[PDB]
């Protein structure tokens, strides 16, 4: 699987963002899709952001849905 | 707010989401619990030198959860 931000591959142990609506299931690094959220260099966690494949403006845990489970 | 103490606190974010080792913004980023004298001397390690009081300071302003806390 690739990050749809940095283009590079994402191991199969490794955490990783989708957006929850399967109409759109971009997917990318936590880390990348993050610091994309950002709006200042202060900032470590995103509140919400604007998926960039489907436009959707959702809050950052809505980007989680595999990391518990 | 102070315009001084934000800058150290910029400094700990930089060095969160700028190491190579990138498991502590992991953590934040999926809402797990940091343990803050771990953190202090992981910080150590990447040549920045912060006190318990800024470390709690910065996770309470900027969202990381606090173990005992
Ligand atoms: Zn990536
Ligand atoms: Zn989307």
């Amino acid at each position: 699987v690739k990050c749809n931000l940095c283009y590079e591959c994402i191991e199969s142990d490794e955490l990783r963002a989708n957006c929850p609506f399967t109409d759109c299931n971009s997917i990318n690094h936590l880390t990348c899709l993050a610091s994309s959220f950002l709006t200042e260099e202060c900032q470590v966690l995103p509140i919400e952001g604007m998926c960039t494949k489907c436009k959707r403006v959702l809050r950052w845990r809505e980007f989680l849905s595999t990391v518990f489970t | 707010g102070s315009m001084i103490v934000t800058q150290t606190h910029r400094a700990i974010s930089q060095v969160v989401k700028q190491a190579k080792d990138n498991s502590v913004w992991i953590k934040i980023l999926t809402y797990s619990a940091i343990d803050v004298e771990e953190f202090q001397l992981w910080l150590k390690r990447k040549n920045l030198n912060v006190s318990l009081d800024l470390i709690k300071s910065w996770c309470d302003k900027y969202g990381v959860l606090m173990k005992g806390s």
